[PDB]
């Protein structure tokens, strides 16, 4: 009830650090963003022992419900990071770009970077030949500010490319498909 | 005057250079193109362009047919292939002049009188410049090889009549070792190839290769310019050239200037050119060999002469004498020039790299750089052509200023989007035996006998690069902390007197605190302390900071959150991670996991079919190299190497059907 109640209110994040069973899997449903830690977290209704009672059918841990799953296969999870201390860092920077509440504007950071300067490496990169692909994150590296862009779920549906970034210090929403 | 209108026939830097110089003096200039160059800067700077073939060069550049056509397409007047393509190119000179276009290089005369060795050693000889006698019969006694050892030299060679590659080969110097080598390889040599016949022949001690440029006139005149020292190269091809040699003084440089000349006037080269000399241990030069062709190695010898090697060519090719004579010839400070090539140094000295440049910024406001390159940002470097980035030029006032000046450009000249050899030219330039000038051909085969490894770093290096990392660590930290201001939830900065950094190298963890006091960092690295001052414009490609009165420019290469940064510094990379005391601690509780490089193994991304493989068992393969292409739904789609190495096998062919995970191309 508090989840679905802040839902548009403050931003919730959760980060799966672990194994995860029963109904504690609805929580991150409710959530925002999901996260895992790579072979190290799990996210499961029931455990292999149901399974292979309920079906004639054989599966290990790592299969039904590791990261690897349901950041390539399933899309639940957003991304997986290699560890704990790894994970727990990439928060910290992700955390910097949310607002704290829905009343509030996009968060506003100094930047050095000019807000003017032209991006000459763009003209070449689309090329003439209609059955040619090319790689749209290139495109998305050279416009946000200081080459820094954060990519969510890098390995599921990688046809369409979705993240945040920061322009002239305000933090940004991207949205692009990928030809490749 | 002039010519109205120059076709070039050559792409990059080298058009690069025709067409600035034809602006200059107010002439139109054609440039020619493949597909894939139609982008590329020389275009764009010409005045009018023609496409003539696809990516390979066999059919755009070297196609003289098509360029024939695009040469009178234009109505242009005269030709300057450069070089490399057809500079040398009979054929096309041939049908070329046929039409009664002016060509600017040499006449078919000069390429074919330095066709072979032959006519080129009777013109050393006619030309009277060298070319040291050897034995013209077969040795065969015990004691032939020695007496005619005596009577021509001493520093005698001992080679096979016919064959190479140590078929009894060996080096004397006195007669009893000389008297050795020759019995040895008389009565072993019948054993490898049959044959038993040696030959004598003169040689020289640690050679020094040095080019000396010669200016022809139509008219019969020839003046020779300052020499060229090219000593330091790999794979037989030049790195770094420097002009004003050294090993060289007044009277060496006339004495050979002049026989350079007499060559040229002896086949009547009206044309531009070099000619190479080696030089032993003591002086002796001997005569190498004669070029035919605007060098690669013209950009530097210009800085000390102050001429204009193209707009000269043009007047000569019109019919103008030249308009300088020898005694206006001098050395008007000292220049150096580096190649950078898009090449792993690491892998062999220069293995070429495949990619797209996506940050490029040229040394352009340091003084006594000058930068000369056909690239620009959003360029392509690819297999169809030399890997060619730039080459880059410093001059001075005396040695050490253009060498002080070339360390500072290559530090403040960025290059991201492929690999480059940087790392390479930083060491060279700065080696004590470089410096000092104890420099041979074979000069990088001694000094990195094991392969390039990388710049090392002594003690006070270390702590500069720790001292820098660290403030910039933390400057990334302060500068997370400043927001706007938000009414409704007022930010409290964190009250950080010190930061404890465990800053990880190579395989040594070091211990690290740094406070700030504004636009210094005070950092105390295992007890040394350092001051880092900088302004810390933190989306600049070139950091300049200043650590104890030390003047450095740094490059950040890379960042992530998990303390992972990559910082250039002193030309190499070095991959610093930075945790806090905390993370540090903590991060022992990792298990160290270890997983599988499945980069070898090449598998199909996509179902489809297979339209082509560019590869078969034992091709070389880049990084980034296209080895097949499968197109599904309307779109071709590349499947690229991830590692250098050769094929070991083709599991899928073109007219294959293949499915997602098949297995295309196995690699070593």
């Amino acid at each position: 009830l508090r989840n679905v109640t802040a839902s548009g209110v403050i931003p919730q994040i959760s980060l799966i650090m672990g194994p995860c069973a029963g109904g504690a899997v609805y929580s991150p449903a409710l959530t925002d963003f999901t996260f895992m830690v790579k072979d190290t977290s799990y996210l499961f209704i029931t455990g292999p022992d149901v399974v292979k009672s309920v079906t004639n059918e054989d599966v290990t841990q790592e299969e039904l419900g590791g990261a690897k799953t349901h950041t390539t296969m399933s899309g639940v999870a957003h991304r997986a990071f290699e560890n704990d201390v790894d994970a727990l860092c990439n928060l910290r920077d992700f955390f910097n770009y949310l607002p704290l509440s829905s009343q509030d504007p996009a968060p506003v950071r100094e930047c050095h970077d000019p807000s003017d300067r032209l991006v000459p490496e763009l003209d070449t990169i689309v090329p003439l030949e209609s059955t040619k692909a090319y790689n749209m994150v290139d495109i998305i590296h050279s416009v946000v500010d200081e080459r820094e862009f954060f990519e969510i779920m890098p390995n599921y549906a990688k046809n369409i490319i979705v993240g945040f970034a920061r322009m002239n210090g305000r933090t940004v929403g991207i949205v692009g498909n990928q030809p490749k | 005057k002039t010519f109205d209108k120059i076709l070039v026939a050559n792409r990059g830097e080298i058009a690069c250079r025709v067409i600035r110089t034809c602006k200059k003096m107010g002439i139109k200039t054609v440039a020619i193109h493949s597909d894939v160059d139609a982008s590329s800067v020389h275009v764009k700077m010409a005045d009018e362009a023609v496409c003539v073939g696809p990516a390979p060069t066999s059919k755009s550049y070297l196609n003289m047919d098509a360029i024939m056509e695009a040469i009178k397409k234009t109505r242009a007047q005269a030709v300057h292939p450069g070089y490399g393509f057809l500079s040398e190119n009979k054929e096309f000179a041939r049908c070329l002049a046929a039409e009664d276009v002016v060509f600017i290089g040499p006449d078919t005369h000069a390429i074919q009188a330095m066709g072979d060795k032959i006519e080129s050693k009777l013109l050393a000889k006619k030309a009277e410049v060298n070319t040291i006698p050897g034995f013209d019969g077969v040795v065969k006694d015990a004691e032939e090889a020695v007496r005619i050892a005596r009577e021509i030299g001493y520093p005698v060679m001992i080679k096979a009549s016919a064959g190479g590659g140590g078929k009894g080969m060996r080096i004397a110097w006195d007669d009893e070792e000389t008297r050795d080598g020759f019995r040895l390889s008389s009565q072993e040599a019948a054993s490898s190839f049959g044959d038993d016949r040696l030959l004598i022949e003169k040689f020289i001690d640690n050679p020094r290769h040095i080019e000396i440029q010669v200016l022809g006139d139509k008219h019969g005149n020839a003046l020779w310019l300052n020499e060229r020292e090219c000593s330091i190269q790999r794979r037989n091809q030049k790195v770094v050239e420097e002009a004003p040699s050294i090993f060289l003084d007044a009277e060496t440089r006339r004495a050979m200037g002049e026989q350079a000349v007499a060559l040229a006037r002896a086949v009547k080269y009206s044309s531009a050119g070099t000619v190479e000399f080696l030089v032993d241990s003591k002086k002796n030069f001997y005569f190498l060999e004669m070029n035919t062709r605007l060098q690669v190695e013209h950009p530097v010898t210009e800085c000390i002469t102050g001429l204009d090697l193209v707009q000269e060519m043009i007047r000569v090719a019109k019919g103008y004498p030249l308009r300088h004579k020898q005694a206006d010839i001098r050395i008007n400070g000292w220049a150096v020039e580096c190649r950078v090539y898009a090449e792993d140094p690491y892998k062999s000295f220069g293995l070429p790299s495949i990619g797209r440049l996506s940050q490029y910024q040229e040394p352009l406001h340091l003084p006594g750089v000058r930068v000369d390159s056909g690239i620009q940002p959003g360029s392509d470097i690819s297999i169809y052509y030399d890997p060619m980035i730039s080459k880059l030029i410093t001059y001075g006032s005396d040695r050490t200023e253009a060498l002080k000046r070339m360390a500072d450009a290559l530090d403040n000249y960025v290059i991201r989007g492929v690999t480059h050899n940087i790392a390479l030219l930083r060491e060279v330039i700065i080696n004590s035996r470089f410096v000092k000038g104890d420099i041979s051909t074979k000069f990088l085969s001694d000094v990195y006998p094991d392969g390039f490894k990388g710049h090392m770093l002594t003690k006070s290096e270390k702590n500069q690069l720790l001292a820098i990392a660290s403030s910039l660590f933390v400057a990334f930290q302060l500068r997370a902390q400043h927001f706007q201001e938000n009414s409704r939830m007022p930010v409290i900065k964190p009250d950080i007197a010190n930061w404890e950094l465990s800053v990880k190298l190579h395989d040594k963890v070091h211990t690290v605190v740094a406070s700030n006091n504004g636009s210094v960092f005070s950092v105390e690295v295992d007890g040394s302390k350092l001051n880092v001052t900088s302004t810390w414009n933190l989306a600049s490609p070139l950091l300049s900071v200043s650590v104890d009165g030390t003047q450095r420019t740094v490059q950040c290469l890379s960042r992530e959150a998990g303390g992972n940064m990559s910082i250039q510094f002193l030309g190499t990379v070095y991959k610093v991670n930075i945790l806090t005391r905390l993370a540090a601690e903590l991060n022992k509780f990792m298990l160290e996991k270890v997983t599988e490089d499945t980069s070898s193994v090449l598998r199909s991304p996509m179902p489809g079919v297979v339209v082509a493989v560019s590869v078969k068992p034992g091709d070389a393969v880049a990084e980034g190299q296209e080895i097949c292409v499968i197109e599904a739904m309307k779109m071709q789609n590349s499947m690229t190497a991830g590692k250098t190495g050769t094929v070991k096998s083709v599991h899928c062919q073109a007219g294959d059907t293949v499915g997602e995970g098949d297995l295309l191309v196995e690699l070593e």
